[PDB]
């Protein structure tokens, strides 16, 4: 029900947006690390965000079985 | 007396048509304003919520990225789509009813309501 | 000796008319708010054995 | 009362203070000329731009609930009017647009000036003008907005009575709208010769 | 340089250009708003009598044309290169107060009379000319304020 | 620049020229209006007394002509170089006719709105309403006499 | 200019001249207004009493004459070069006759409206109304006795 | 001019001589009015009580004669070259009789209206209100004592 | 410290930052309470319209997010040593969005209160309120645009 | 002793500390007093709803904590020798949380008095009262945010 669809579509695109973000920090894209106030180390931030996306991936597969049944 | 009714309808038509060319052209500036506002709220929403999490590391940094993204995504889906979409949608409607349709739309027509049976909900 | 004053400098005066301005607005906004009154009739339960 | 007592206790201190300085040979100490000269012309110019778009929005928002609260009541029995009487909400919004066109024109005139040439003939001229022009456009559109709301609350009630009468009262509602357009003109003429701060 | 031409004198010239509009528009607003209440009020009984009873609203509009004229002329005699004397600014301040309060006065009389007359005109149609005559006395009050405000302008400069 | 003749001296004359138009007009607008309401109410029943009850409004227009005279007449006396004495006297001339003509208005308005309603009933009251209005119109004429004497002295024996 | 005779001295005099005719005209106007409203009601049903009932209006009108003769005597004592002593007194002469006549004007209107409505019900009340108005009209005379003594002292033994 | 005798010294005397007769008149006018309404309303049906109920109007007129005495004494004491002390005493003398005469005027107008309306219904009540008026008319007699007693000191032992 | 960088200069920024959330909060409270009482009156008999009639309560919450957006942008332009050019910019921005949202907010309350009551009686009258109510929420926006134009010019070419 | 750091700089900081707890307690108090009357009227008939309508009294109290927090923080920024800039930051913080919290209390007071009563005739209305009160609680949260961002900048990069 709606209690499960919510974290399914939410965590669907958390897997997508956070992974596209982490790809860019890793490759040191200018818009994400170009200014001084941006973080100094690109890949260190990506390591922290690859893991955050996996946490949403677990909520996705779990709630997928919940609604599927 | 009928010559008067053809005049007073013709004297009001001009004083409107001339003024309204100045007030309609100015109305279209809401295209600029609602664009600028939508853009700034989006950046402020990014700069307060997700830009913060990237400055953390460890298990505690991982948790904030999970918590802060959800609040970004939710305020985004509600404040910047529903609240802003319904505003802009109704301003687009205004420019048709009041600006475009004034130029050519006469109105006062009779509708078409034929006689037909239908299921009556009771 | 072309000063305006030692006590009532131009910098103090500009800051006291702006305070006066922002306070004038505030005092108005709190007059509109105080005059709010609740519409109690549509909340109470009223029934009569004459009409009903 | 209390609020009116203070208005009369201010008048009595301004008088006793003026006569203290005068009888003592110090009436020159109360000098409005220096205050106008020594105060910064950026103060006067940034009040006017704020009191133009601010006082214009007060008027527009005002007329929208006089015209809006009567239409909704009249619209219970005659729900067909809320789109025909909509034109009154349009002439009340548009005076706010006038206060935003000014602030576009006047904001261009906000530039930084050297410290030696700050209190010059031209930069004082330019602060005085953007102040009274903003007052002019704002206080005049405040009046055009309240008026058009009154006119358009009646035109809602007449239209619910009879569809024909709506057209006849619009003529009153057009002439009221001229007031805001004249104010815009007068302001632009004031600030026509004003030059950006050097 | 000149003691007769300080650099704050423009402050008093714009003050009159603003007082000629804010106070003259406030007169026109009071005439149209109050008259239109009387015109729309009868409109549920006698629609025929509206298209002749717009005389009170077009007199209120002329009041706003008086302040436009005075404000235009004042702004024409202002510049940041001209030597603008202090004498000239006190005149421009009184050019504006005169026509402003005089047109604020005309708009109060036109609204009160125009309201009652229309509401009472539907009962009696022979009352019309007397209403119009009373509305002419309320209009010349705004003319007296600008016959004065065009002399002051002429003498302030020269 | 002289001590007798400062640069701020014309200020006091300007406020006198303007005071005479401000407080007469507000006095003529009050009387014209209220007299105009009492006339309209009666003429529904009796519109044959319309051009005879417009006398209160004429009285109140003579009040506003009292104030145009003075303002016109002191404005020809204004100058870049003048003395404070000339300014203090022009302010007095305007406040006199101004605030004394405001008084006549509040009388002519109260009496007119009553004697017009009462003359429709008893026609013998139309010559009582005119005596009383004469005693009201005379109040603004006294303030005009004072002004014309003050204005005469403003440029008399002055340096 | 001089220590005893500075430039701003005519201001208080020019304001003392107007204050006499301003505040008497306001009092004389509160009189004719209310008494006029009472007259125009009673004389609907009893017109014969119209001429008798104009007496309160005449009493209010004589008030404004007190503020005129004082304002005239002050005009002819003004000057570009006069002393503050002469200028302060002229203010106290004008406030006295001015704000006294204002008080006589409110008494007369409130009494003149009461006794005139009640004298059409009882004629004997008429000589009593008059006797009460004399006390209220003599208040403005005390303010005139004080003004006239002052003005006669404003130019006495002065440098 | 001098340390102990400035030029702005007579300002406080003229405001004394004025303020004395002003407030006693405002006080005597409240009483003559609020009592005048009660007399006329009652003496329609009891017109022989008329000359016996005019006592409050007389007493209120005695208040105004207290302000005349003080004003005339202060007037003769005014001079171009007087000390501030002599002026402060003139101000306090006028403020004392004046603002004490308002109160007596209020106290006489409230009691006159009640005891005149009652004296019609009960004759024995007429002798009772007069006492209550003595205890009011003597309040103003106290402000006179102080004023007369101050002005004695305004001039003696003064440089 | 300098002619162009005084020490009272940040006062106009801090007072401007504060007044943007103060004036917009007050507006969104007048418009939440006022609207909110109609919802608590119609949904005693028509509980099925509850979620549809919270739309006025939404529109006022957006007025408050605007004032928060301006307080956040002017705050990061503050400094101990900033010009007086910069300070008055920071002022006009807060005075614009604040005074504009306060006015918009009150209209949302008055119009939203009436709509919820009417649409309960006429379900065709909901869309008519949704139209009228957008022209109020857009006036808080027109104040926001001015604040943004000015902030751009804040620290441009400053020295 | 220093131009940047005067002796009067703590004056603005202490007012800012006092003003944050004062204007939140006035709003927090209106909310309890106003919504506490409604609870006591409904729960004489139905006290089964007593531990369910305390929510407006909870939320009015959550405001008064938003000020206690801010007041504590600025109190630890105070010092005998500090920049005048730091004093302005402190005042802006206290007003913003205060006058925005006063606004939140007026709303909570109205909607909770009208809501508890209407919920006594319709239980489905409780769920809407809860929403309308979150949009008012959040008006005070915004003022806290502006306060803590200001205080963050109070002592950094200051001499
Ligand atoms: C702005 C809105 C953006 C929406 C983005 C997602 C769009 C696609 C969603 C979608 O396909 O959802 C289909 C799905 C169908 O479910 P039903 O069978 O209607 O369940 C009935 C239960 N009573 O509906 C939903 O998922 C509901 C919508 C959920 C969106 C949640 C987004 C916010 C998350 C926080
Ligand atoms: C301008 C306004 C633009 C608004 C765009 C979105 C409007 C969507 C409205 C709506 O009702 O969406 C329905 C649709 C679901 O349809 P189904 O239930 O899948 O269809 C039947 C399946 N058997 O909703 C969605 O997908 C998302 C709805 C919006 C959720 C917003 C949540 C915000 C808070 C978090
Ligand atoms: C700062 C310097 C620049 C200031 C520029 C200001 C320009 C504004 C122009 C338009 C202003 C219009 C204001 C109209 C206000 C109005 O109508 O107020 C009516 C209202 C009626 O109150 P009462 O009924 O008597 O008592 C309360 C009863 N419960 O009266 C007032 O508001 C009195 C007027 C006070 C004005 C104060 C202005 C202060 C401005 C800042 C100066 C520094
Ligand atoms: C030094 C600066 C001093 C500033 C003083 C400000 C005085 C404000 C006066 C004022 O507006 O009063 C509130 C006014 C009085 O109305 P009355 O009906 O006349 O009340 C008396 C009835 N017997 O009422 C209202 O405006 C509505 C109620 C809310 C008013 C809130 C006022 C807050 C004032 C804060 C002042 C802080 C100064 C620092
Ligand atoms: C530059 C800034 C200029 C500021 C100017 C402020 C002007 C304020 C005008 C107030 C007018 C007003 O309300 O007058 C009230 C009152 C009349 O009351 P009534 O109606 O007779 O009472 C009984 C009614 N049943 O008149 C007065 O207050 C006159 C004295 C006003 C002196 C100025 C007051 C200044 C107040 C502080 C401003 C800061
Ligand atoms: C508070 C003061 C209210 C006004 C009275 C002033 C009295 C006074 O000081 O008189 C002497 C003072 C000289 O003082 P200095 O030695 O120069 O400096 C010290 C000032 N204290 O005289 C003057 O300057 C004249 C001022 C006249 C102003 C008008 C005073 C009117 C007072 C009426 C009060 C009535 C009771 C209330
Ligand atoms: C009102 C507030 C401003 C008043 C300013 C008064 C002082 C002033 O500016 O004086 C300027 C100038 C004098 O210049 P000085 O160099 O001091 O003297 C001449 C040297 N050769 O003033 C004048 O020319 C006269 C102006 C007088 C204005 C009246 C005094 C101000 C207060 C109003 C008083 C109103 C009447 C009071 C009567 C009270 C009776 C109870
Ligand atoms: C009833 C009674 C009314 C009594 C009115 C009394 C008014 C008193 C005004 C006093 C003005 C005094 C002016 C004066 O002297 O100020 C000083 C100074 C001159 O100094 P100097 O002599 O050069 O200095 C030499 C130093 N060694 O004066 C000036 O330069 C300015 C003169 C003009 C004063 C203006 C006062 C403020 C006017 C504000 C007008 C605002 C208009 C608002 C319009 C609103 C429209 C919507
Ligand atoms: C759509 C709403 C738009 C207005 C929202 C409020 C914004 C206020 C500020 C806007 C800028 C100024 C423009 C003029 C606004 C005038 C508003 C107005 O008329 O206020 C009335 C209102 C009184 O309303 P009531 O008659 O009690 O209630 C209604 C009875 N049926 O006025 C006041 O409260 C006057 C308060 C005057 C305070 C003056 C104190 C100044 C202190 C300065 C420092 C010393
Ligand atoms: C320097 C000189 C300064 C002079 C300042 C004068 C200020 C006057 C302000 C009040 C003006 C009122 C205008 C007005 O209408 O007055 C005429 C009017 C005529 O009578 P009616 O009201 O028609 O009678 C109704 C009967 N049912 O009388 C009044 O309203 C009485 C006015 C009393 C004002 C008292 C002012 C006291 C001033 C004291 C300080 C000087
Ligand atoms: C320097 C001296 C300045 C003195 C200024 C005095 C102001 C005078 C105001 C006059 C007001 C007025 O006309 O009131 C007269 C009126 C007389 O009564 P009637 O209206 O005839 O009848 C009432 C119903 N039966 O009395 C009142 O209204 C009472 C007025 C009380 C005034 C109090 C003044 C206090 C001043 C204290 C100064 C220290
Ligand atoms: C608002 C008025 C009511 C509240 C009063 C608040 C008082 C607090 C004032 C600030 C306290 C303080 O520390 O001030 C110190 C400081 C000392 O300065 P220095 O030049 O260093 O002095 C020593 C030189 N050797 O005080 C001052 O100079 C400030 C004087 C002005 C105070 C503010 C006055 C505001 C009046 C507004 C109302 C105007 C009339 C209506």
């Amino acid at each position: 029900t709606g209690k499960a669809w919510c974290c399914t579509v939410l965590s669907a695109f958390g897997v997508v947006i956070l992974s596209v973000i982490a790809h860019l920090f890793n490759t040191n894209h200018e818009s994400f690390v170009g200014s001084i106030n941006d973080p100094e180390d690109g890949p260190a931030v990506a390591h922290t965000v690859y893991l955050a996306a996996l946490v949403y991936l677990v909520f996705f597969v779990f709630c997928g079985f919940q609604v599927y049944l | 007396e009928d010559f008067g009714d053809i005049m007073i309808h013709q004297v009001i038509h001009t004083i409107e048509f001339c003024l309204n060319c100045v007030s309609h052209t100015a109305s279209y500036l809401r295209l600029w304003a609602l664009s600028l506002a939508h853009a700034q709220l989006s950046s402020v929403l990014w700069t307060m919520t997700i830009q913060i999490a990237f400055g953390f590391r460890g298990f505690v940094g991982v948790f904030m990225t999970v918590a802060l993204f959800a609040m970004w995504f939710a305020l985004t889906c509600a404040v910047l789509v529903l609240m802003e979409g319904t505003s802009a949608m109704l301003h687009s409607l205004r420019l048709h009813w009041v600006e475009s349709m004034s130029k050519f739309f006469v109105g006062e027509g009779l509708p078409y309501e034929p006689f037909a049976f239908e299921y009556k909900d009771m | 000796d072309d000063i305006l004053s030692s006590i009532w400098t131009e910098g103090l005066l500009m800051c006291l008319i702006v305070s006066a301005l922002l306070l004038f607005i505030l005092i108005v906004a709190l007059s509109w708010i105080s005059n709010l009154d609740i519409t109690y009739g549509a909340l109470e339960k009223s029934t009569n054995p004459i009409k009903k | 009362s209390f609020s009116h007592f203070l208005y009369y206790l201010v008048l009595i201190v301004v008088i006793v203070y003026g006569l203290y300085k005068l009888f003592t040979g110090h009436g020159s100490d109360i000098n409005f000329g220096k205050f106008l000269l020594r105060t910064s012309p950026y103060m006067w110019a940034n009040l006017g731009i704020a009191l133009c778009v601010g006082l214009s929005v007060v008027g527009a928002a005002w007329g929208i609930f006089i015209t809006g609260s009567s239409m909704i009541g009249a619209g219970v029995r005659a729900p067909r009017i809320t789109t025909k009487n909509l034109i009154s909400i349009i002439f009340c919004e548009v005076v706010a647009i006038y206060g935003l066109i000014i602030a576009i024109v006047f904001s261009s005139k906000l530039t930084v000036a050297t410290a030696e040439n700050m209190y010059s003939k031209s930069n004082l001229y330019t602060g005085y003008s953007l102040f009274w022009a903003g007052i002019t456009v704002g206080a005049s559109n405040l009046i055009c907005g309240i008026a058009v709301g009154i006119t358009g609350a009646t035109a809602a009630i007449s239209d619910a009575a009879d569809s024909a009468l709506f057209v006849k009262i619009l003529v009153i509602e057009i002439f009221g709208s001229i007031l805001g357009l004249l104010g815009l003109i007068v302001g632009l003429l004031m600030a026509g010769k004003a030059s950006e701060f050097q | 340089s000149n003691i007769y031409a300080p650099l704050y004198a423009p402050f008093f010239g714009f003050a009159g250009c603003a007082a000629a509009m804010v106070l003259s528009c406030l007169g026109a607003a009071i005439g149209t708003a109050k008259s239109g209440i009387g015109i729309a009020g009868i409109g549920t009984f006698k629609p025929e009598l509206i298209m002749k009873s717009l005389i009170p609203v077009v007199m209120s509009g002329i009041l706003a044309i008086y302040g436009l004229v005075v404000a235009v002329l004042i702004a024409g005699n202002l510049s940041p290169t001209e030597d603008y004397t202090l004498f000239n600014g006190f005149m421009h301040l009184s050019c504006g107060l005169c026509v402003g309060f005089a047109c604020l006065s005309s708009g109060y009389a036109i609204g009160m009379v125009g309201d009652v007359g229309v509401r009472k005109y539907m009962h009696q149609p022979r009352l019309f000319v007397g209403i119009v005559l009373i509305l002419i006395f309320s209009e010349v009050l705004g003319l007296y304020g600008m016959i004065v405000a065009l002399i002051l302008n002429t003498r302030g400069s020269e | 620049m002289t001590e007798l003749c400062p640069v701020y001296a014309p200020f006091f004359g300007a406020i006198g020229c303007a005071s005479a138009i401000i407080f007469t007009s507000l006095g003529a607008a009050y009387g014209t209006a209220k007299s105009g309401v009492g006339i309209c109410a009666t003429c529904v029943l009796r519109p044959d007394l319309l051009f005879k009850n417009i006398v209160p409004v004429i009285m109140a227009g003579i009040i506003a002509i009292y104030g145009l005279v003075v303002s016109v007449l002191v404005c020809y006396s204004l100058g870049q170089k003048q003395a404070l004495y000339t300014g203090f006297i022009q302010l007095g001339a305007g406040l006199s006719v101004g605030l004394s003509g405001l008084a006549a208005g509040f009388a002519i308005g109260i009496v007119g709105d009553a004697g017009v309603r009462g003359s429709s009933q008893q026609p013998r009251l139309f010559v009582g309403m005119i005596l009383i209005l004469i005693f009201a119109e005379v109040l603004g004429l006294y303030g005009l006499i004072v002004a014309l004497l003050l204005n005469s002295r403003a440029t008399q024996d002055v340096v």
